[PDB]
């Protein structure tokens, strides 16, 4: 963690600053809208080469059946291509194209390695939060995890449906919604700390809402713990 | 008099593909697959004109798809591969301190798959190196394109290294100046 | 002034 | 390695007189061979080798599909020729002209000349020599158009001659981007 006069410091950019439809499509992306998460799974089936498809993904969606991985390299496809797979991130459907016709989604990043990355028991993933530097109890249930290495994608999609329920993260000022600004530190002892600014998403629909998780960031789940700083100013 | 190309591919099992345009011969510009956005020649040309690139990557995307049939109904018949034939070449008359560039055109070749390198006095190099998608030609195969500045010298001998699967074995080029 | 793409077609199946 | 199998799609836009006259010319390709096209001049795709048949009969099946790819000489071709017009088309780059000589000899053992344009476009360019302002369409074994892929062109053309003192050769280039033909003389 750190101190919310310093970390009340750092440069995040503004709710003000969303332009249109933006800030509902994040509260469409984290509250509303479902995401992918289905364990062992396989394929060496892509698009482009930057991406991996999973044929077939999806059963019993009335558009899609198929699911397209977005990664930043082939280096990072031939990590994950024709091995065991675990997915876990937000998809989506406008723009997207590679798989079946019209009946396709596309995704960014959130798979990790199947084999040997259970965990023994269900890791409760704590959160310490900060409402105008007024730290508040937040639940250990609130982010769990069954991966060793969990991906940065896994945890976050899960915080931010708590920001929402919670404190209405990203409903209109209007539709209350306090928060101006909020960060989002993924805690990890051993490795270095992934910092997410909460407004400072680029662009207006999930395309670029999602691309966050392009990098496929995965820290490893256990001795971690995460930070939330929110801020009505 | 004119010509323009909206010429495009996709090929396995490399399973690449790519979408420029051409005006008669320069590429005009191309998209980039990965990144999602069209990428101008001269950096010129976009304070002028534009071009959506999500559409490219829609169109190839069928292109995959057209390739699968095919490849199907030609009954797994295979491309034959077409050595290149590469040709070291400069910007302008060699001047000695005085910079120059040296070209390495990759040209009449297929599939569009060809590895390039450039060696400084045996070694390799980065100094400003960049390249051309593939560019179509009117047989069908593919001409390319590779340019390196550099501060010419009689203290430098310079080579272009060309590995294709056509070829038996890798493909070099001198260049070197002359007095 | 946008440049327009020309849609690829799907073969015959 | 393993075998390879490419798919190629080219849409082509042939410009004749600036406009008045358009062709597109729709091209299927797979490997390196043309297996179906459209032709503007023909209105329908046609089959142009045995794999190309079901995709024939089939688009033409489409008389609304037709409609449109026989519009886009208007709506792409058309379209598309403007849009460019005046980075492409309009694109004019005054050459650079250079002389001098190659392996610099004792003057009178037989030599040989080489102008050098470069810097190009448009490049339709012609370059004459003229040995004491006489034309000499005898010994100018040139190179021919060559194209950087940069948007820029230099051809190199050539001349063998015998160097007798006092005589004044000259490199004379006409290009679209010179009112007046540039020129650029040497001393034997």
């Amino acid at each position: 963690s750190e101190k919310s006069e310093e970390i009340n410091e750092k440069d995040l950019r503004k709710k003000s600053e969303l332009q249109g439809t933006a800030l509902g499509n994040l509260k469409q992306i984290y509250y509303y809208n479902e995401k992918a998460k289905t364990e062992n799974k396989e394929s060496h089936d892509q698009f482009l080469q930057h991406t991996i498809l999973f044929k077939g993904f999806f059963t019993d969606h009335s558009w899609y059946n198929d699911l397209l991985v977005d990664f930043d390299s082939k280096d990072i496809v031939d990590k994950y291509k024709g091995k065991k797979v675990d997915l876990y991130g937000a998809y989506y459907g406008y723009q997207c194209a590679g798989g079946t016709p019209n009946k396709t989604a596309c995704m960014y990043g959130g798979v990790t390695l199947h084999d040997n990355n259970r965990l023994t028991e269900e890791k409760k993933v704590p959160i310490n939060l900060w409402l105008d530097g007024k730290q508040n109890t937040v639940p250990l249930e609130t982010v769990k995890t069954n991966k060793k290495n969990v991906t940065v994608q896994e945890l976050d999609l899960q915080a931010r449906r708590y920001l929402q329920e919670k404190y209405n993260l990203y409903n209109s000022d209007v539709f209350d919604g306090k928060v101006q600004r909020g960060l989002i530190v993924f805690h990890t002892s051993t490795e270095p700390s992934v910092n997410y600014d909460l407004f400072g998403a680029q662009g207006q629909y999930s395309n670029t809402l999602l691309r966050i998780y392009r990098d496929n960031k995965t820290i490893n789940s256990e001795n971690m713990h995460i930070a939330i700083y929110l801020y009505t100013s | 008099e004119h010509v323009i190309i909206q010429a495009e591919f996709y090929l396995n099992p490399d399973q690449s593909g790519e979408f420029m345009f051409d005006f008669d011969g320069d590429e005009i510009f191309h998209v980039d697959m990965a990144k999602k956005e069209t990428v101008w020649r001269l950096e010129e040309f976009g304070r002028f004109a534009s071009f959506e690139a999500q559409g490219a990557l829609a169109n190839i995307a069928v292109d995959k798809a057209n390739l699968e049939i095919m490849t199907k109904r030609s009954n797994y018949t295979p491309i034959t591969n077409v050595p290149p034939e590469v040709t070291v070449l400069t910007n302008s008359p060699v001047e000695l301190r005085e910079p120059n560039v040296l070209i390495c055109f990759i040209d009449k070749f297929t599939p569009p798959v060809v590895n390039v390198t450039w060696l400084r006095n045996g070694k390799p190099v980065t100094t400003g190196v960049s390249e051309t998608v593939f560019l179509p030609r009117e047989d069908h195969l593919f001409r390319k394109f590779h340019y390196l500045p550099f501060l010419p010298s009689t203290e430098d001998v310079y080579d272009c290294r060309v590995e294709h699967w056509g070829l038996d074995e890798p493909l070099l080029k001198h260049w070197e100046f002359d007095a | 002034p946008k440049y327009v793409k020309q849609n690829t077609l799907k073969l015959a199946t | 390695t393993r075998p390879r199998f490419l798919w190629q799609l080219k849409f082509e836009c042939h410009f004749f007189n600036g406009t008045e006259r358009v062709r597109l010319l729709e091209r299927c390709i797979y490997n390196q061979e043309e297996s179906v096209r459209f032709d503007s001049d023909v209105g329908e795709y046609r089959a142009v080798t045995e794999l190309g048949r079901p995709d024939a009969e089939y688009w033409n099946s489409q008389k609304d599909l037709l409609e449109q790819r026989r519009a886009a000489v208007d709506t792409y071709c058309r379209h598309n020729y403007g849009v460019g017009e005046s980075f492409t088309v309009q694109r004019r780059v005054e050459p650079k002209v250079t002389v001098y000589p190659s392996k610099t000899q004792p003057l009178q053992h037989h030599n040989l000349l080489v102008c050098s344009v470069s810097g190009f476009y448009p490049g339709s360019i012609e370059v004459r020599w003229f040995r004491n302002g006489q034309e000499e369409k005898a010994g100018v074994v040139s190179t021919g158009l060559i194209q950087n892929g940069d948007w820029t062109f230099q051809t190199l053309v050539m001349l063998e001659t015998v160097p007798r003192s006092g005589e004044v050769y000259t490199c004379q280039v006409e290009h679209p981007s010179v009112t007046s033909p540039l020129t650029v003389e040497w001393r034997a």
